[PDB]
RNA sequence: ACAGGAUAACCGCUGAAAGCAUCUAAGCGGGAAACCUCUUCCAAGACCAGGCUUCUCACCCUCUAGGAGGGAUAAGGCCCCC
RNA sequence: AUGGUUUGGCACCUCGAUGUCGGCUCGUCGCAUCCUGGGGCUGGAGCAGGUCCCAAGGGUUGGGCUGUUCGCCCAUUAAAGCGGCACGCGAGCUGGGUUUAGAACGUCGUGAGACAGUUCGGUCUCUAUCCGCCGCGCGCGUCAGAAGCUUGAGGAAACCUGUC
RNA sequence: GGGGAUAAGCUCCGUGCGUCGAGAGGGAAACAGCCCAGAUCGCCGGCUAAGGCCCCUAAGCGUGUGCUAAGUGGAAAAGGAUGUGCAGUCGCGAAGACAACACUGGUCAAGUGA
């Protein structure tokens, strides 16, 4: 969550968006690529941005 | 303002008024006091006069003292003071080395002395609190003098910090206020103050205009 | 394993953040979560990994409602009848950092290493600080929208 | 509300100074100053006025909207000729005059009173029996009328003591 | 004690919503042995451990020269003594 | 409608022990205020009250009778407040009452005996471990070692009233 | 359902009712009997239930439309009360409405009343 925060993302968005763009690289990796590869986490936080729903709130 | 010096109390004695009345004074060596040091809101925070008094041989004071009397530009003296002025232009009518004596104040002024009061030692609370002790008589055991109840019946369960019992007494700062100069001796420096000052005599007393009745 | 963090690893920067018209709530929220270290990737509940926090305009803090006459600030001396409460009025007009240090430190645990987060957080009533030696970094109040 | 919607004149004898919501108003009889409500914004009308506008209709705005348009009118008409409050005495052996800048009353107490003139007021008195005092604030007016009103309680069976015209 | 500040019941001034009125929702005032100061005392172990000054303001040895340890001192303190 | 201050109800609590009433000593708290303090209306002319609001800073006596709480009375006083805290306080005191064993009276029982009926008499143990409280030291800390004078965050003490 | 005063954290019965007893884990701050869920052991894997997402405290100072001024939220009654939002009526009224200056006349100027 802090590293999310650092790239202007909330964890739950974060999560949801690796959910929905395949990559299942569970919690324990992910908080070892923020710790210790912080472009990997980048790339990581824009491919789930980029796979999130235009508007998160719709009832789709 | 208020005006103030370093004595010592000699004793207590008795004079006469003009009226015939017979008025029980206590003497009070008001001697030279010299002021040492100046304290300033733009330097201390607080604008107050330090005062020396008494006479000490120069091979009785350590190296600090000594070099800040020296720094003062006086000589040293055994007791020093402060008097807590109200602000700079309380102030500006000190100056160091400036020597202050008895004659500041007046016959029928109000003066405020603050001592330490005499020691009592291991006080018990019927002397030291004035509890009622219990009975002498009517069957009552070992209990003449001592306190008695203390707390009560759990709740609290505890004692309430501030019980007054037994304890030290005795020796600590005491101020009398609203004490009339009944005459200022200017040619010994004395001050005839009608009533009791505290303290044992010879000790160190501070002599101040009163601050209710002045 | 787990990354943990080492003697040398601790990197502190500071932050001053203006409290003119903001909320004692949301300046007292961040502000914790500034000192607690929850900011960073190398987060850890054991170490005092925070950041040093400057807070100035102490006096220029908001408080809506009625809550200027009506919060009561206690505090018991111990013995018998020794309540004391101030409203948040005057303790602003006599102590105004105080309202803030308070609410500041009611949000941080009070574990003994709350007590040492507590001695990185400095707040003055005043518009300036003595710590610009340190080059402080200015501090926005953001929220990241989801 | 209502009447606040009717923007008042604004004689061209008197300055109108118009600063955010801070106002001051320099007339012949000296100057006033006022400050507006956060809700309403003022404007100085060009035909000779200024504009009492609320933006919001909510309980608040509507209420204080008529608020801040009177006292307007009450700040204008006082920079303009300023008030006059008139006060006499009903009874027997009560006698009011002027000591300088300072008025003394002799009620009937054991005990002389004084009455201190605070600023923008002054006190006239023509007469032991009645009397006036004069400012150009209307609140300022009235709170020293009642404050001379205070000194005797009432009497609800002769009547003695002082009451307005 | 005197004095000041903010107040309770209350007395009010200036006036809206509600074209008048209204001590009131904006405001501004008076108002008690209660409250905060004011009087006396304790108080920097107040871990934010404060401030103003003054005094000494230096001499070796060791392991290895990174730090540490030991010794002898200055200002000063204590012990023994009255 | 509040309260658990009165008698109640239940019996969850202790029978390998929680002293039972008054009094003394020492308290602390609430205000539903007895006096002092501030006001309103008076079926208040003034005096003095009646009554109702705000107000808990201080104070709120000494005796006779009874073990008494309670109560009545005698003098006063500004007033002689109501209540909570094991109906505060017996490892603080008393044993007058109640509540063992002796004895008597009235009543009940054929009798041993009995009576929230009466009367006389009748062992109140303890070297303070822990918390708590009142005082006093030792050690260390406050980025060299000391010494004078202090600022004070914070806390405590005090706060009564009469006549002329 | 009975008794008691339909008062008791009172008592006595019925229930292919539950839990505790004999039951760990999560939640209700703590909290045998309430809610989720029945622990064969290990894992520095994932999805969820009750309950939650400003900080303490893991996850939303989430999005959209409104309400609340009472810290309501974050205790309670008879009863009292020009608080406010919505909706529904009716009275009167530009032949000038209400107020202001019982019922009537003139100025005034849209709403005014239950």
């Amino acid at each position: 969550n802090a590293a999310a925060r650092a790239n202007d993302i909330t964890y739950n968005r974060l999560i949801q968006g690796l959910k929905a763009a395949g990559v299942e690289v569970d919690r324990k990796n992910l908080a070892e690529l923020a710790v210790s590869d912080p472009a990997a986490f980048t790339a990581l936080v824009d491919v789930a941005r980029a796979a999130l729903p235009e508007d998160v709130n719709a009832p789709s | 303002a208020r005006k103030g010096i370093l004595g010592t109390k000699l004793g207590m004695t008795q004079v006469f008024d003009e009226n015939n009345k017979v008025v029980p004074v206590t003497v009070v060596k008001a001697g030279p006091n010299v002021v040492t040091r100046i304290r300033t809101t733009e330097r201390d925070g607080y604008s107050a006069v330090q005062l020396a008094y008494g006479e000490i041989s120069p091979r009785k004071v350590i190296k600090p003292v000594a070099g800040q009397f020296a720094a003062a530009g006086v000589n040293p003296r055994r007791h020093v003071a402060e008097l807590r002025l109200d602000d700079e232009a309380a102030v500006a009518e000190y100056e160091v080395g400036q020597e202050l004596t008895a004659e500041i104040f007046s016959d029928g002024a109000y003066v405020d002395v603050t001592g330490t009061s005499k020691g009592k030692g291991f006080a018990g609370t019927m002397k030291r609190h004035g509890f009622r002790g219990q009975g002498a008589a009517h069957g009552a055991q070992a209990v003449h003098r001592r306190p008695g109840s203390i707390g009560g019946c759990a709740t609290p369960g505890r004692v309430f910090k501030g019980t007054r019992m037994s304890g030290r007494m005795g020796n600590d700062r005491v101020t009398t206020q609203n004490l009339k100069v009944h005459k200022v001796d200017a040619e010994n420096g004395v001050l005839l103050i009608k009533g009791a000052i505290p303290g044992r005599n010879g000790g160190l007393v501070v002599v101040r205009s009163a601050i209710k009745r002045g | 394993p787990t990354y943990t963090p080492k003697a040398g690893d601790t990197t502190r920067s500071w932050y001053v953040i203006d409290a003119s018209d903001v909320v004692l709530g949301r300046l007292a929220s961040a502000a914790a979560t500034l000192l607690r270290g929850k900011h960073k990737p190398t987060f850890t509940p054991n170490v005092d990994g925070g950041d040093f926090v400057i807070v100035i305009n102490a006096d220029k803090i908001a408080v809506s409602g009625d809550k200027l006459t009506k919060k009561f600030a206690y505090r018991h001396s111990g013995y018998p009848g020794g309540l004391r409460k101030r409203t948040i009025g005057e303790l602003l007009e006599k102590h105004p950092t105080r309202v803030v240090e308070n609410a500041i430190i009611g949000m941080l645990p009070h574990n003994k290493l709350g007590r040492q987060i507590q001695k990185k957080l400095k707040v003055y009533a005043g518009p300036d600080h003595p710590h610009a030696a340190q080059q402080p970094i200015p501090f926005e109040i953001k929220q990241v929208a989801q | 509300s209502r009447i606040g919607k009717q923007p008042v004149p604004v004689p061209s004898g008197v300055d109108v100074t118009i600063n955010g919501q801070n106002l001051s108003v320099k007339g012949p009889k000296g100057t006033l100053t006022l400050d507006v409500a956060e809700p309403i914004s003022v404007s100085r009308a060009e035909d000779g006025a200024i504009v009492v506008t609320r933006p919001d209709d909510e309980r608040r705005s509507r209420s204080l909207h008529g608020l801040s348009r009177t006292l307007i009118a009450n700040l204008v008409t006082g920079v303009t000729e300023g008030y006059t409050q008139k006060m006499e005495i009903f009874g027997v052996g009560y006698r009011v005059q002027l000591k300088g800048q300072n008025l003394e009353f002799a009620l009937g107490y054991s005990h002389p009173v004084l009455i201190e003139a605070p600023e923008g007021i002054t006190f006239a008195v023509e007469s032991p029996t009645k009397f006036s005092v004069s400012g150009i604030d209307k609140q300022k007016v009235g709170q020293i009328s009642a404050v001379i009103r205070r000194l005797r309680r009432p009497d609800p069976y002769k009547g003695k003591g002082v009451r307005y015209e």
